[PDB]
């Protein structure tokens, strides 16, 4: 019995974590992205408040 | 009575042992019985460690 479940406890973990690993990433890309469209505003807001 | 010459019993002894080495030799220890208990345990054991180093 509790090499029955040995088995199954191991593809229940491996699917969860090797998820993990996809969006853990997928995060890091969103967030440059995000800091991307956001600081070629901050560029051209300096310039905006410069001149006046 | 104090008897003589001697010829007589003592090769009617060793065919006797081989009787007495024939009967007494099939017997049992208790023992040897507690001793196959021991082996089955790690047996076991070491294939749940065969099942857990399949696990990691």
């Amino acid at each position: 019995i509790d090499l029955e479940k040995s088995q199954q406890a191991l593809v229940q973990k491996r699917h969860y974590l090797f998820d993990v690993q996809r969006n853990n990433i997928a995060m890091a890309l969103e967030v440059t992205y995000r800091e991307r469209l956001h600081r070629v505003y901050k560029e051209i807001k300096n310039r905006l408040d410069y001149h006046i | 009575d104090t008897s003589t010459w001697f010829i007589t019993i003592t090769s009617m002894i060793m065919t006797l042992f081989i009787l007495f080495q024939l009967k007494i030799s099939n017997y049992s220890y208790p023992a040897s019985p507690e001793s196959i208990e021991l082996k089955t345990q790690k047996h076991s054991t070491p294939w749940e460690m065969k099942w857990t180093k399949i696990y990691l």
